[PDB]
């Protein structure tokens, strides 16, 4: 349908059903040294996002629901608003200073939830 | 009520600053060196997104031109070096064949120079076309001899432009603005994503532009500031202007061993008649492309102003004067007969007279000289004008002059449709799941 | 137990028990740039064969099954003459030409899943 | 009914090129630049594993090619640049202790030479082996003079091969063929897998193949095409022949300084009598090798045809003698004495004279020359003929001489049983599991 | 609070709760090489551990539970011995000759898993 | 009942070597090719860790040295060489103003160097400190033309230290000792984790150290083995001595270009009259000094022993003096007046005379020799001495001496309380967990 970033500019909703047309394209003498340092770092952004989904316990997936609630000191907008009205580019600039907030309970949940399976999984 | 869920493959980007490799499909550019093409490349239109690009703040003109400056040395590094040729030279002038035109511009100089056996000398004369030479006190030396040493270029090695293509690596993408009237610095209502840009010629000139791109409406005219003195003026013309250049004497180029296996390349004679190098430019297109820069300038200078063409004020040859290279002969081209006019609100040509250089000091740079050794025979090359550089003077009355000399501004003239984002596949957003 | 490569040429049922073996053997003075380009290619390659297993949804599996049914036009043999009489190289000497089918059908299955999943938690 | 199921670590790969390295374990060969090697690998046997094997085709024997020559200019890189030695000679011949038939191959030339410091010169005088001297008009120059600058190697780096060890990176692995009798092209039905060859000695020769692996049954031929006569045919010998190579001369080996730290080392004088360099081959054994040889060659000509062996057709010292490195000093044996006989169906030795040079252009290059210095004393090595290269001529008889030239073949000759594959561990499959 | 490797010298039980403290400080002219190998080296590490993880079924998690039993005979302590009473440093050199047996028999009892959950599936 | 629990992230980990890189914050470190550093750092401190540290097996005491040579090593790469300086020079004393300390060590040499062109040569007249040249037979040569090539130091580019910081991989982390009188070799009760090193400065000097880190409650002295006397002992300050040296002369710096853009810098003349270089040191603080040193040197060769302080007995400059760089100039003070005392159970300094040298072999290596370039007028430095390198004489009376030369010696006083580990995140336990 679409190629790569095709669907910028396109609501969220509708956006989100092509999650595979932006993952897929990643990861994909002295002029060599270019070539090297262009590799490499595509690899080590590449890892570092996975790092994150295995962290925050969403690893292997495209799509993650998690624990951690909404709270609406980082945006109030109504779903059908966010859905429906925006795209991914104005999104992340409306919450892009909540990141860092986010991204500290996502893994500390994560890491209670380790705990709590391992206790459960402690009885007979 | 709502959760954060997390969302990988995201289509979105910042603006980003990476490394970016050349595509390309014995060369001064080294292109087999480049990566391969992709015959069937890809550019996906992005419907509804509108982007910020900024032509002077593209740190892909940098790239390009360091890249540009790397490649170029690197051709001349198994070259043979002219050391042995700074030397006192014993000169008298050309004056076979003088139309007047030439006289005093060809040298005939004598000189020991080295040779295969170290204990051996040999008596050679050549000749020279004066700007390479200084004079002593009949005693002359080459012009760098105080300066800098040369390296002679390998006579096999190609100096055209060959298009290159730069890609951004994976996890980068390059967009492109597709607007038409896009004058470098607004917002672009229309892009689109390719992973290489087109192929871009790295062609080298110092005032017009030459064999570029075409703006397809009208003559645009862009500039980081219009108001100030400061900067320089692009003017992407909508119609090319045929340039015929030539180099009309018949040169019959000698050799010489000047040690184990090093030649040097030398004029010996000409043949026939010595005539100047020129340029010829149609005045009824120059005349009405001109016409069309005035029309666009009064966009920001008014409809009741007069814009006057005048020629570049003074400073080096290589900045006062049109340069570039025509058949491997670096040309110096005299565009006073282009820009004298006032503007106030056939087969008829313009010969613009050529001087040529053999010693060239590139890229604005001390120390690194290159020797251009002769083409034998007789030069003829054409070539599009597809844009100029023009500065400001500091009443009523506008004054443009050539501008240029900087080659960085050269390549923004290819690269302003083009900016480098990273993209950022990760984020999150509220919805109603939890798990 | 057999080395390497040790089960390659035995049938494809008895080679499937010892996918570790294989495994865990991938990823394991211009010189310089030599073998640091066999570096970084063989873990582009192990990255991207992960890659995929991440969108098909077999991350962290030797063995995955999927909700793909398989057609008689890609290759219409008995499973015992699959399992029991031919060994790997020949059945990827059958199947090379359906490959980027079978791939592209993988992914398009495990995004509508996915979808299918988070909407399902919406009512969890 | 039945569901894709993906599996991965599956047995499978395919034919593949990618970048090998090196690991080996004061050499011209930088086996500290390689990898330690294993103290013991894993060889793999594949039961029930037929390949296809082509050793016409194997780009490994392309990477083994520019590796030696990149390591063999390394090596020069520190080494003495011997500039000031092109210079004319003034030679006479030695003719003190000369015996009939080295008569003529040595020279005794003088000449000034630098010295540390810029103002002074030298007197110095030194035998040269007229192959590396060439007459300008009793004036003499060396013969590289007019091609290109001589870089002496280095004294203390020698030039004995050491094995390499080729490896594939991770992702990879290397088939090994171990079909006794295998002509390199068609299947092996016998296979195993390694991770690196067996350590391949960079024996360089020109006709015979010298320090190689043997046949294991019988004297094996291969050629790409057996019925073209532009092709050469490898001859891998089941038996080694016993050659043994000497310079019976005592050399006294002088060395001066010619600048700032640099040294020049050269043959000062000979003591005792001046006598031919050559090699010794059995005659029993020579002429047993060769009725093995041609018995097999009997399979493509026939029964009933006729075998001539010959010598070799012209050309340079590089291809019409069989050149090799015994000891630091490079020979030129002449063959004639060995390919000299017809095939229809104790105690006495073939003598091969030698020639000595000590100027070199290696890997059939122009511009970079190497001095070999000459060594002190007096030399004898003993290596194994463990193969041939071999031409045939464009209607009863085939007549056969020594081919060579192209380093290629030697390596073929070593690497005609591996070949590299990438390993495929993703594939799918169809089973009754689903979810 | 600790921010890495702050939890070496408290009990094994007490620095189970900084996992992720190490987890997120993995992977973050002539020396262009220099730099660029250490940058490859710190990406081969990475990949090594996952992998072991992948082959034991414990690709998205800090804290794994397995099917392999410990044998007293690797170490015969009680749990308040290990847990509350030894830190890690201390831990692992107690146990550093038996490590190599352990990651077999993990290995094993993956392929023991993944075979049976293949069969299961495939009744219905 | 128990089951093998894995866990990820598990704080442990081992002694390792691995490759450290630089990071910092027109000069011979090339600080613009390292990583910018942390403002804000962080340090980590670890309760209840107990480490080994062993400074003498330090391996990133032999990285620092191997990175200071090619950074040293490049910074003259681009640099004018000197080879056609090499010549007979003409030499007389210089007399003009002697206060007999100089009394022949300045010469007034006069040679025949090269121009611009090949066909002439110039006179030039230059003074020289007589340890850079040597009598030939009133004929004299450069010191080195008989061991190596000179390149001249670039007068644009700073020798002076630049604080470096070494920086652990990601995987690596670098463990720090705080504990206070802490020798390097045992266990240290309290450690923290840093990701880079505190920032070193390169000072490069003999015998005494400068400007490095002090003790922070007493001297410390520390040895790989101190009964042995093989070994160095390395004696950490608490306290600073100033150190005060300079060199009173107002020279006057000329510059000739020596070829095609080359240029040879030298002194022309002195202003004034000539004196000796020198240094000062005050002689409480120094006696202080010295009697802590004494003090804690007893503990581990008797509290009735007898410590007695000698000059060092012989080998080159580099040892027997104290080296330094001041300004750009290389010093070499001798510390005898300093080292000259025995120790049983107001603005009076002492003053060290030093000598001047041009031609420069460091790093103890043999055929690399750099021609620093004079600085022009009167040059002054202040330094700290931070601590000393000691050697022991194989009775009652134990004998010390000035050590040095090797450069190790110098890093290893910075990078002792330094090593580091690799991060082993994954590891296994008992828990009563199952699945
Ligand atoms: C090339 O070499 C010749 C040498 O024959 C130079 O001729 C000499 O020039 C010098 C002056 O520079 C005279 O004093 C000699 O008498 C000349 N020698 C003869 C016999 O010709 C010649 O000058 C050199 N090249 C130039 C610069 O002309
Ligand atoms: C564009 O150029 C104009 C000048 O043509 C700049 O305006 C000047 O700014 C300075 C500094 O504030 C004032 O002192 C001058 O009086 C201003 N001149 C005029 C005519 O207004 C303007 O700032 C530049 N804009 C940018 C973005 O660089
Ligand atoms: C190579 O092929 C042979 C068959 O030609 C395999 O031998 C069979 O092994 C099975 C399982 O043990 C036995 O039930 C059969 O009776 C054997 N056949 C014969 C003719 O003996 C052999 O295992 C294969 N090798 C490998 C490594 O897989
Ligand atoms: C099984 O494979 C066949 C062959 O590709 C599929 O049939 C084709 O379907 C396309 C429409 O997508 C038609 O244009 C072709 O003409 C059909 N070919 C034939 C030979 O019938 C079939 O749909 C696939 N079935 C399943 C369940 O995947
Ligand atoms: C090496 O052995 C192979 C067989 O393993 C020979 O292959 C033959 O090649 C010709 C080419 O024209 C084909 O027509 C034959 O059908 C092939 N035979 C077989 C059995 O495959 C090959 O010619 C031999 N080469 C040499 C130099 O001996
Ligand atoms: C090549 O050299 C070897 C020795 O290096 C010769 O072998 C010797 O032969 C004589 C005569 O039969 C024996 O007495 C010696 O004992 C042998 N030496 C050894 C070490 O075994 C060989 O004959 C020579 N071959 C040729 C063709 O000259
Ligand atoms: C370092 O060791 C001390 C013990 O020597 C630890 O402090 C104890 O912590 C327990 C658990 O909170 C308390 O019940 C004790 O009363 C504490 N004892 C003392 C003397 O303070 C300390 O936590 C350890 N540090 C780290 C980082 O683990
Ligand atoms: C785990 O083993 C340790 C060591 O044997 C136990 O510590 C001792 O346990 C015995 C009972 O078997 C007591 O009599 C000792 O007094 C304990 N030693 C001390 C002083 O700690 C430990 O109790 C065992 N498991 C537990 C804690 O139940
Ligand atoms: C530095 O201090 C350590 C103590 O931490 C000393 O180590 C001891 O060495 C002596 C002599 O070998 C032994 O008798 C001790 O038993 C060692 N103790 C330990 C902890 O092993 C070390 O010798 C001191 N070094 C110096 C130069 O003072
Ligand atoms: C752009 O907006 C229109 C509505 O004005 C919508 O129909 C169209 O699908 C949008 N484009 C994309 C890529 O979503
Ligand atoms: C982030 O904070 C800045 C003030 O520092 C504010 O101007 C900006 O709008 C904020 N952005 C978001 C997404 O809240
Ligand atoms: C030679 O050229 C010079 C200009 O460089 C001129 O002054 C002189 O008159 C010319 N001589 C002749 C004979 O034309
Ligand atoms: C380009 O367009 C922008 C629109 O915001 C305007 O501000 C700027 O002055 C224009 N510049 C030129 C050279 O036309
Ligand atoms: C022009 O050059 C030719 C040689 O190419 C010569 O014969 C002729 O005399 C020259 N013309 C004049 C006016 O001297
Ligand atoms: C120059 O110095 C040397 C030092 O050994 C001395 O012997 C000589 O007499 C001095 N010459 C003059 C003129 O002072
Ligand atoms: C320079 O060369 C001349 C050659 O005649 C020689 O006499 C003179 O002594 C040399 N000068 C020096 C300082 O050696
Ligand atoms: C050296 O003497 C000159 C005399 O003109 C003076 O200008 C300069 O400042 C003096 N330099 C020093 C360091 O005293």
């Amino acid at each position: 349908s679409l190629g790569f970033l095709g669907a910028a500019g396109s609501t969220m909703g509708a956006a989100s059903m092509t999650l595979t047309v932006q993952a897929r394209n990643l990861l994909s003498t002295h002029w060599g040294i270019k070539q090297l340092q262009a590799r490499v770092l595509a690899v080590e952004h590449y890892l570092r996002d996975q790092q994150l989904l295995g962290i925050w316990g969403c690893s292997g997936k495209l799509i993650c629901c998690t624990n951690v609630p909404w709270n609406s000191s980082w945006s109030n907008r109504n779903l059908s608003e966010i859905w429906d009205n925006m795209t991914w580019l104005q999104w992340d600039k409306e919450i892009s200073n909540y990141t860092q907030i986010i991204y500290g309970l996502l893994e500390e949940s994560q890491n209670q939830q380790e705990k709590n399976e391992q206790d459960l999984l402690a009885l007979d | 009520n709502l959760w954060v869920t997390v969302y990988y493959g995201v289509p979105v980007w910042k603006d980003a600053e990476t490394t970016l490799f050349c595509a390309s499909d014995h060369n001064v550019w080294a292109t087999h060196c480049c990566v391969p093409t992709d015959p069937n490349p890809q550019e996906i239109h992005l419907e509804n997104v509108t982007e910020e690009f900024n032509m002077w703040k593209n740190n892909m003109v940098e790239q390009m031109h360091e890249d540009i400056i790397s490649l170029w040395d690197q051709s001349l590094k198994p070259c043979v070096k002219l050391t042995p040729l700074c030397v006192t030279l014993q000169c008298t002038n050309v004056t076979n064949n003088i139309t007047d035109d030439m006289r005093g511009e060809l040298k005939n100089c004598s000189f020991n120079m080295t040779t295969e056996l170290r204990d051996k000398k040999q008596k050679v004369y050549s000749l020279f076309y004066r700007l390479d030479v200084v004079q002593i006190n009949k005693e002359y030396r080459l012009i760098n001899c105080n300066t800098s040493a040369i390296t002679q270029a390998c006579p096999k090695v190609s100096f055209e432009p060959i298009p290159i293509h730069y890609c951004a690596p994976a996890g980068f993408a390059i967009l492109k603005c597709k607007d038409k009237k896009f004058n470098g610095t607004g917002p672009c209502p229309s892009v689109s994503t390719v992973q290489c840009t087109h192929g871009i010629k790295p062609v080298v000139s110092t005032q017009l532009l030459l064999n570029g791109s075409l703006a397809e409406e009208e003559v645009i005219i862009r500039s980081e500031n219009i108001t100030n003195n400061a900067k320089n003026i692009l003017v992407q013309l909508n119609t090319p202007v045929q340039i015929n250049c030539t180099r009309p004497n018949n040169n019959t180029v000698k050799s010489i061993r000047i040690g184990p296996g090093q030649w040097f390349y030398y004029t010996g004679d000409i043949i026939g008649d010595i005539r100047q190098a020129h340029c010829n430019v149609s005045k009824a297109t120059w005349n009405e492309t001109l016409g069309k820069v005035v029309k666009q300038l009064r966009k920001h200078f008014g409809n009741n102003t007069i814009i006057r063409f005048a020629q570049s004020s003074g400073g080096d040859l290589e900045v006062t004067t049109h340069s570039f290279n025509c058949g491997g002969e670096f040309f110096y081209c005299n565009t006073s007969g282009l820009f004298n006019s006032t503007w106030i609100s056939s087969n008829d040509s313009i010969t613009l007279p050529c001087r040529i250089k053999q010693i060239i000091n590139m890229w604005q740079r001390i120390g690194q000289a290159m020797y251009a050794p002769p083409i034998q025979g007789v030069i003829r090359c054409v070539s599009n004008i597809t844009g100029l550089i023009l500065t400001r003077d500091g009443s009523t009355t506008e004054t443009f002059r050539p501008g240029g000399g900087d080659m960085r501004d050269n390549w923004r003239s290819e690269l302003y449709k083009y900016k480098v984002v990273k993209i950022e596949p990760l984020g999150v957003a509220p919805t109603r799941c939890k798990r």
